[PDB]
């Protein structure tokens, strides 16, 4: 046995390395894990994190639902999902 | 920057608009072939004067038709398009590999004209089978064009079905599964497990037939121990999964179509849709042969190919009335595209019929090799395909081009087209029972009524397909720029506007797990 | 085919019932189709058949352990 | 031979043949039926104001769309297998005689006794008698006898054809090194008539196959003549 | 501007090159075959090496140099590599479908029977046998290169991947030797044709995957390849693989059942 | 041999706005130019022989 | 399953070298000495110009259109029969 391959912590570069070094942190800023819902009541809306005044959710208001519902979620008062109402706000940055 | 743009292209919109004009300029190759067919036949007697050209012809035409109009118009056209926007992925997962199945379609063209146009053509039908397309019977290089032209389609399709699979798998949301993917994604990804599989099996067959013509092997030649009817077993083993392959995305395009004209969130039975396009998928490996039930085979071999081809009716049926389902409450909004779509579930309905006809092992030994055969799949997969084409054209040309179509046009170019296909295909039933066969120059004077009658329906579908070019130059002409589309909810693909920036989703869509 | 995904309960249930069983329920179909009993051969004392070298520890004998008059003959020919 | 604007099949010489028109009509009411039940239905969705656009349950409708399908379905293969069984079974031909194709004519053995072979051109139409038929006739027909349980032969000395008689329900492939096998058996006299079914180059439109069927004693003095 | 992880390619020149050496080769066979002469054939395989070596050259830049390979790349490069050998998979299936049709139903032109009458098979325990003696032994010292850079030994992965690659070149000049030496041709009927076409792709098969455990090999020698992250190495292996159990097949069926 | 993947590395992330095919500097200009020279010229030496072997000869 | 070794524990490197060295290679030497004794030429056997074998339906494209690509004129006889 020997040594002489490098590690992906000496090596790994660009957004390789940038995915790495979070996932250390335990954070994921490029989206990889499916977040989990909270309640998603007015009083405990859904956090939905941009790097803009805007994105684009989907609702998946039931498990099981073949049906995805889609909408733009903007900066400000929360909004509700037009088919279960659960509720969403946006947290830039 | 127009070469970085449209030679050198990594993008799936950008890939997506040149497959849709290389297809729709493949379109009108075919049809002036087809017009060239019913001319021969418009008449008894000869009008070309020379039947090894007419053979030319039909072997083209149906050539242009699958390989160069119906599957990159469906895949590599609306699959490219759609498939990312349907699962808010940034693009394809092999973007530049992407560009390469496109740029191998027109030099696989190119083959197929240069096999036109050295020695006689190649005048095998679109079967090519042997010895007919051996180095005797077809001596020279046309049919060695024919078989390289194929060979660069197929590479094309291994490799886009290779990227449609990874992408759908790979790439949607990490909350979205399989069973939260529209049927049009669904439908895709079934149509490219088919080529991933049949392709490579042509691609034997074609190989065995090309060193056949030039290395002195003998597989299909009895004079070395080969045997011309292996060849037949290769090419319908890719060919009975290759007629699913050209309607399956139609399937998924109908489903979207019906769904959003009727003025629902979903379609009717989303996992029997599911169920149904994964079991013809699957059944459709098992039941080849059906196309060689008069080559000599063992009676219980045509009971079984007979017995399974009846099986695929079943899931096929789920759709059709699961379609009429959608429809059932809806709102329904009489836009073009739902004409098309309409038109769709009825002429693929009396088409599908007329194979359950067919698939009687008995009664195909009188049908085989008639006009009963071109009526079947002219109407099954010939213009099921070109309906579902149209439909899918006229919904998303405003997401694509940002610009609307005139409706009232595009209405009259779907009752021209109606009109035309069934003038030119309805009679080829009757041709077919009183047992004219199919691939000839002229037939015997009792066939000349229904011939008249269909020749002269094939130009009434050429008035719909030249008003179908003006009505598109009449919506870039006046540039009506799309604002709002309804029921975006449920249908994400227009949710970034019309067109969509050229990156889409550089911030993913959110989607939680509850 | 297609999914390949998650392979999870949801897709093992859709196989089971989607594919699975259909498949048995056609086979079981195709069996019960072909059933119908099939004439027996002349009787022909084959020395290679029907061996007895040690009686069998049943019966009289001479029986077979799930000996079906209808298809079996013993060495001496079918039962009466 | 077919007729001006027939819309079926030629009228059944052979009993098989028969049997596949009962078959046909058999299923083509039902591709009738449920070709006019899609349309049907398709115009009972469209053509009313009511709605009902939340999510419908699939399950219960879904055993009836697959359930009646699959009982027309057996209802259709029952009858097709039992004719498919019947072509099949054993006949004790009388007669075999073999056709071999060619680019572009039939020729045909009769080796039974006799050395007896013959090929078989479509008369040209310039040179057709009045009254005869254009691209059907032939310069030498198939002479058979009437009533008779036939073996017919079938091979290519080339690339494919097709042996086709359709009111004798005849459609046999004609592969170079394979001998395919088919019976034929008129319930009449006469002349009937088919043509090359498997693409076979720049004439395929032009080998058509001719039978001319007689009472066996004429087949044999016919036989006889030839020697 | 991204916050997925996936890659979006700079716009290349590659996959038109690419379609181009397509249509120069097969256009190139077309007149090699039918008007004497070679010149667009060699043009078109040129432009074709040129194609593969600038493309994934730039797949190297990407991941290696530019870190773009992120976990979410690799997977989809998985799911790539293992459809394109299912595709290969298939393309094989109707040659050795060929080859039982012709064996199992000899035709009257063979002598009814197999091998064909005036056909004399290479003894399978000869240089066959060695052969799969050698297949399967780089399948072994393959594994042990793969636990090396696993487990982070530089020299061990380069001994074993070195053997790995002497066996795959052993192989080559065995069959090159066989093919010389066999008294039987291509065009010795259907014998020929399903024994040189099926052995003849599965050998163009063995240089193709030997080239990619050459390229692997240089790869490592310039410390590409972490102990983590190697997916070339893991494609180049999978393909390793195919490649021995079609020959494992093509043994058992063409050389042992079919003598 | 040293590992000298780090300098690559920065070689390839140079903010020069170069696509990666040609990032490696002048050698890549060349590489490029000879590869769609020869696939560009051999595509119209093949349409000229199609011209050809489209008549007899 | 119908082997005979044991190990398992752990398959890391030291073990695929293991049997690297202690099979696989031994193996390929046990075969390169079995092919290196049944090496040589037997007496080819008679020319009958069968017509299923030395097919000819196009002259191949190289040499003189006659000759297989690794035509060895020891053993591979033309359709007219062995070479001088
Ligand atoms: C169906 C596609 C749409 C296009 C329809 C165009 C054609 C209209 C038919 C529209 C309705 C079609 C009915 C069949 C027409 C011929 C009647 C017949 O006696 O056919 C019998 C047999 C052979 O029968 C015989 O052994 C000879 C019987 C002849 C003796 C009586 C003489 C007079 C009968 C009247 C015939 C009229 C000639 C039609 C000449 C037509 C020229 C164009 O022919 C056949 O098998 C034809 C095989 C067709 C297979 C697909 C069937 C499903 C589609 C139609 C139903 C959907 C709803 C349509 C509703 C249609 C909504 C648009
Ligand atoms: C889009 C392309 C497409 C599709 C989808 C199909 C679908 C089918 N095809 Fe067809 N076919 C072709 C394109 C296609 N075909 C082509 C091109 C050829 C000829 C190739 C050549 O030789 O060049 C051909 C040839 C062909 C043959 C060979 C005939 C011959 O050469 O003699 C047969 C035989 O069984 C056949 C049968 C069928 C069947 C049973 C289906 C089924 O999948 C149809 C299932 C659909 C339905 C049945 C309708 C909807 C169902 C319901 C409303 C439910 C209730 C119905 C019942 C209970 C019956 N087809
Ligand atoms: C997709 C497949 C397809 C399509 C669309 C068509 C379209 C047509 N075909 Fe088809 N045809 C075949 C596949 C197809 N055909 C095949 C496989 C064969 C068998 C070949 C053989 O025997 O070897 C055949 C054979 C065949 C024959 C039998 C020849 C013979 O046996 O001798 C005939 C005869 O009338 C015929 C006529 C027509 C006509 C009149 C049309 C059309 O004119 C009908 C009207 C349709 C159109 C005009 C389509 C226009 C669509 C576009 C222009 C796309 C626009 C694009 C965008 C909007 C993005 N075809
Ligand atoms: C060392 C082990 C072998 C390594 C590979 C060596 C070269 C083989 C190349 C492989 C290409 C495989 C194609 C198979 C074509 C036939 C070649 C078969 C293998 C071979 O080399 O066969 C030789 C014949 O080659 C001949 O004809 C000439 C063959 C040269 C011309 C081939 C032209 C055809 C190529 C067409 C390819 C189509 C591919 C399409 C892929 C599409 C997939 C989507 C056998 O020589 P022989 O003198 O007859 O008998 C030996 C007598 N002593
Ligand atoms: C339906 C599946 C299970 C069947 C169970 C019936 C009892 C068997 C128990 C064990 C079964 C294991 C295999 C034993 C060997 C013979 C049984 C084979 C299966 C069987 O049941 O065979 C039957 C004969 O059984 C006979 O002789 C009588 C067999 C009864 C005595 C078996 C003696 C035990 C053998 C010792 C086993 C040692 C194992 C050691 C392992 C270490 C077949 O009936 P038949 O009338 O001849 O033909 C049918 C004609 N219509
Ligand atoms: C023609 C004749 C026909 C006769 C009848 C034929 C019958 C064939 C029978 C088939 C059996 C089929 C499958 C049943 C499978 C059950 C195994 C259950 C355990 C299991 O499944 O877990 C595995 C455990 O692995 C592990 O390390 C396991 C480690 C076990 C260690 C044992 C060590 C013994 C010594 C070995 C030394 C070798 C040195 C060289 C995971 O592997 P997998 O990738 O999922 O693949 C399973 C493939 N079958
Ligand atoms: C060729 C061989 C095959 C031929 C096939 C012929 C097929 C004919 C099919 C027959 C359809 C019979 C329908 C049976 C199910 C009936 C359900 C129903 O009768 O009712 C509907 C239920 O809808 C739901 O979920 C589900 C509602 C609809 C479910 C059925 C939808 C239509 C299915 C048929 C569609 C027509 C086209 C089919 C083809 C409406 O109900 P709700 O409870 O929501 O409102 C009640 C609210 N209150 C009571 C609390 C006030
Ligand atoms: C008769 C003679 C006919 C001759 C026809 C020859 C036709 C074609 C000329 C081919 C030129 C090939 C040039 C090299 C192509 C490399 C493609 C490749 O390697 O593609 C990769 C994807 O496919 C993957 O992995 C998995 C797949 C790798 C595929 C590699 C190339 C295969 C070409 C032959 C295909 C048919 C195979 C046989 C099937 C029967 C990478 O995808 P990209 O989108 O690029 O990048 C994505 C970035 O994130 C990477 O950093
Ligand atoms: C002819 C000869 C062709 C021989 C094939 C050579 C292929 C060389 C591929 C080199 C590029 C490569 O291997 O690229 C790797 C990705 O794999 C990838 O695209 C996988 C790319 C798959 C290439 C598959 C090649 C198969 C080719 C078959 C072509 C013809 C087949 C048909 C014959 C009829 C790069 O990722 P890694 O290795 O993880 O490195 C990154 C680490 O350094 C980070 O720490
Ligand atoms: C840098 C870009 C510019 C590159 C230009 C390349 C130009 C090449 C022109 C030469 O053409 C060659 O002529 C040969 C003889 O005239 C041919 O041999 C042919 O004739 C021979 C006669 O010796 C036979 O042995 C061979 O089998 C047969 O292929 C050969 O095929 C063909 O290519
Ligand atoms: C990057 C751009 C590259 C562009 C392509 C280069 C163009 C090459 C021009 C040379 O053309 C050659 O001319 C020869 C005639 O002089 C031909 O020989 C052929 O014709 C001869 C007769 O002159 C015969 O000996 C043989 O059939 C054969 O060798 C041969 O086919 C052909 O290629
Ligand atoms: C179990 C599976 C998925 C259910 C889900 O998780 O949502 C569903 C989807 C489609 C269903 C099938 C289709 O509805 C078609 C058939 C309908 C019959 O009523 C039962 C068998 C039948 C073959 C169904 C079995 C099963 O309920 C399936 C396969
Ligand atoms: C030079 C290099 C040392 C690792 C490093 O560079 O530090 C060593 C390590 C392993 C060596 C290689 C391996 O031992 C495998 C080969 C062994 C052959 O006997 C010589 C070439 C051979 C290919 C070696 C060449 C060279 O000496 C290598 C490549
Ligand atoms: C249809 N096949
Ligand atoms: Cu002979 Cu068609
Ligand atoms: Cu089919
Ligand atoms: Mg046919
Ligand atoms: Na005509
Ligand atoms: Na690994
Ligand atoms: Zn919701």
């Amino acid at each position: 046995s020997g040594g002489g391959v490098p590690t992906d912590e000496e090596q790994a570069t660009g957004l390789e390395r940038e995915v790495m070094l979070a996932a250390r942190k335990g954070q994921d800023p490029y989206n990889i894990l499916a977040p989990k819902a909270t309640s998603g009541t007015k009083e405990d809306p859904n956090l939905v994190p941009s790097i803009t005044n805007k994105r684009i959710v989907g609702c998946i208001c039931e498990e099981d639902n073949s049906t995805v519902i889609w909408f733009w979620l903007h900066k400000g008062e929360a909004q509700r999902c037009p088919s279960c109402g659960t509720h969403y706000k946006l947290v830039p940055h | 920057m127009f070469i970085n743009r449209w030679l050198f292209s990594t993008n799936h919109k950008d890939i997506g608009t040149l497959y849709l004009l290389f297809g729709a300029w493949a379109g009108m190759v075919g049809t002036a072939l087809s017009l060239l067919i019913r001319a021969e036949l418009g008449q008894p007697g000869t009008l070309l004067g020379d039947d090894q050209i007419y053979n030319v012809v039909v072997t083209a035409h149906a050539f242009v038709m699958i390989f160069f109009m119906v599957m990159p118009i469906m895949i590599g056209g609306f699959g490219n398009w759609l498939v990312p926007l349907m699962i808010g992925a940034p693009d394809m997962a092999f973007p530049r590999m992407n560009n390469m199945s496109f740029w191998l379609l027109p030099p696989s063209f190119l083959l197929l004209l240069a096999s036109s146009m050295v020695e006689a053509g190649a005048g095998t039908g679109w079967t090519v089978y042997p010895p007919l397309a051996g180095n005797l019977a077809h001596a020279g290089a046309s049919v060695d064009l024919t078989i390289f032209s194929l060979h660069l389609a197929g590479v094309s399709s291994i490799l886009g079905a290779i990227n449609f699979i990874t992408t759908i798998i790979n790439m949607k949301p990490p909350a979205m599964s399989q069973y939260q993917t529209p049927l049009f994604v669904w439908s895709v990804m079934i149509t490219a497990v088919l080529l991933l599989l049949s392709l490579p099996v042509l691609a034997a067959g074609i190989t065995m037939l090309l060193t056949d013509r030039n290395l002195n092997t003998t597989f299909f030649d009895p004079a070395g121990g080969g045997d011309p009817i292996l060849y037949q077993h290769l090419f319908w083993f890719f060919g009975h999964p290759e007629v699913y392959i050209l309607i399956l995305p139609g399937f998924g395009m109908i489903s979207h179509i019906v769904t959003y004209y009727s003025g629902k969130k979903e379609p009717f039975g989303y996992m029997g849709m599911v169920w149904a396009m994964m079991s013809i998928g699957f059944l459709g490996f098992i039941v080849w042969a059906h196309h060689m039930f008069t080559v000599g085979m063992d009676v219980d071999t045509r009971a079984y190919f007979t017995s399974a081809t009846m099986i695929i009716a079943i899931p096929t049926g789920v759709k059709v009335f699961s379609w009429l389902a959608t429809l059932h409450g809806g709102n329904i909004k009489w836009s073009p595209a739902m004409m098309w779509a309409l038109g769709f579930i009825f002429l693929f309905t009396v088409g599908g019929l007329t194979g359950i006809v067919l698939a009687n092992s008995s009664l195909d030994i009188v049908l085989h090799d008639t006009y009963y055969v071109v009526a079947h799949f002219h109407y099954v997969l010939s213009m099921g395909a070109v309906f579902a084409i149209m439909g899918g054209f006229v919904h998303w040309f405003p997401l694509f081009s940002g610009y609307t179509l005139n409706d009232t046009w595009a209405k009259i170019h779907f009752a021209i087209m109606f009109v035309g296909v069934n003038m030119t295909f309805f009679p080829q039933h009757f041709l077919g029972l009183s047992g004219m066969p199919r691939r000839y120059s002229d037939y015997p004077d009792a066939y000349t009524m229904w011939n008249t009658i269909s020749s002269m329906g094939s130009f009434i579908s050429l008035t719909a397909v030249m008003l179908m070019v003006f009505i598109i130059w009449e919506a870039f002409a006046s540039k009506r720029e799309v604002l709002t589309v309804d029921l975006t909810t449920t249908n994400l693909e227009w949710l970034n506007g019309c067109p969509p920036p050229y990156h889409t989703f550089e911030e993913p869509t959110y989607v939680n797990l509850k | 085919k297609g999914d390949h995904g998650g392979t999870g309960a949801r897709t093992w249930r859709f196989l089971t019932f989607g594919l699975a069983l259909p498949s048995v329920a056609l086979c079981t179909l195709n069996s019960w189709l072909h059933s119908g009993h099939r004439e027996r051969p002349a009787f022909i004392p084959y020395h290679h058949l029907r061996i007895r070298t040690k009686p069998f520890s049943w019966g009289d004998g001479n029986h077979t352990f799930f000996h079906n008059p209808r298809v079996n003959p013993l060495p001496t020919g079918y039962e009466k | 031979m077919a007729y001006p604007m027939q819309l079926g099949f030629q009228d059944a010489t052979s009993p098989i043949m028969e049997e596949l028109l009962h078959f046909h009509d058999h299923t083509l009411m039902i591709v009738f039926l449920i070709s006019s039940l899609v349309l049907y239905i398709i115009s009972l969705m469209l053509t009313t104001k009511l709605t009902h656009t939340s999510t419908m349950d699939a399950q219960e409708v879904e055993t009836i769309w697959t359930i009646l399908p699959a009982i027309i379905l057996i209802l259709i293969a029952l009858p097709s297998l039992r004719i498919l069984y019947m072509m099949d079974e054993i006949n004790n031909p009388s007669l075999t005689v073999k056709t071999m194709g060619h680019q572009w004519y039939w020729s045909y053995e009769y080796t039974d006794y006799e050395d007896l072979s013959f090929d078989s051109y479509m008369i040209p139409t310039s040179e057709l008698k009045p009254g005869e038929l254009r691209l059907l006739e032939v310069d030498n027909r198939v002479v058979l006898p009437m009533e008779m349980t036939i073996r017919m032969l079938v091979s290519s000395e080339d690339v494919l054809h097709s042996w086709a008689v359709p009111s004798l329900g005849l459609k046999t492939d004609a592969i170079p090194g394979r001998l395919n096998q088919t019976t034929l058996m008129s319930s009449r006299p006469g002349l009937y008539y088919g043509q090359c079914s498997e693409i076979c180059g720049s004439n395929h439109s032009f080998m058509p196959i001719v039978l001319e069927l007689v009472p066996l004693k004429y087949f044999e003095k016919w036989s006889a003549s030839m020697l | 501007h991204q916050t997925h992880a996936y890659h979006m390619v700079n716009p290349s020149p590659w996959p038109l090159t690419g379609a181009l050496s397509a249509l120069l080769m097969t256009s190139g066979l077309t007149m090699w075959f039918h008007f004497n002469s070679m010149t667009l054939l060699m043009i078109g395989l040129t432009t074709n090496m040129l194609t593969m070596y600038q493309w994934w050259r730039d797949v190297i830049r990407e991941s290696t140099f530019q870190g773009h390979h992120t976990p979410a790349v690799q997977k989809g490069l998985r799911y790539g590599m293992i459809l394109f050998i299912i595709s290969e998979v298939l393309f094989f299936t109707g040659f050795f479908w060929a080859f039982y049709h012709s064996s199992l139903a000899p035709t009257p032109e063979l002598g009814g029977c197999w091998p064909p009458t005036g056909i004399h098979p290479l003894n399978p325990l000869e240089v066959p046998l060695l052969n799969t003696s050698v297949l399967l032994a780089s399948g072994v010292s393959i594994t042990w290169a793969h636990h090396s850079l696993m487990e982070g030994d530089r020299k061990h992965m380069l001994q074993a991947l070195f053997i790995t690659i002497t066996l795959g070149v052993y192989f080559t000049l065995l069959q090159a030797s066989e093919y010389y030496e066999a008294p039987f041709t291509i065009s010795d009927g259907v014998y020929g044709s399903t024994f040189f076409v099926a052995t003849g792709f599965h050998g163009l098969h063995v240089i193709i995957g030997s080239t990619f455990l050459i390229v692997c090999f240089f790869r490592q020698l310039k410390f590409h390849f972490t102990s983590n992250h190697h997916f070339g190495f893991e494609a180049a292996a999978w393909y390793w693989h195919f490649v021995d159990v079609v020959w494992l097949f093509l043994y058992v069926s063409i050389y042992w059942w079919g003598s | 041999f040293e590992n000298r993947v780090a300098e690559k590395q920065k070689l390839f992330q140079e903010d020069n706005g170069l696509p990666v095919h040609l990032k490696g500097g002048a050698t890549d200009n060349i590489l490029y130019r000879v590869t769609m020279t020869l696939c560009l010229g051999g595509t119209l030496y093949s349409l000229y022989c199609l011209g050809w072997a489209s008549f007899p000869h």
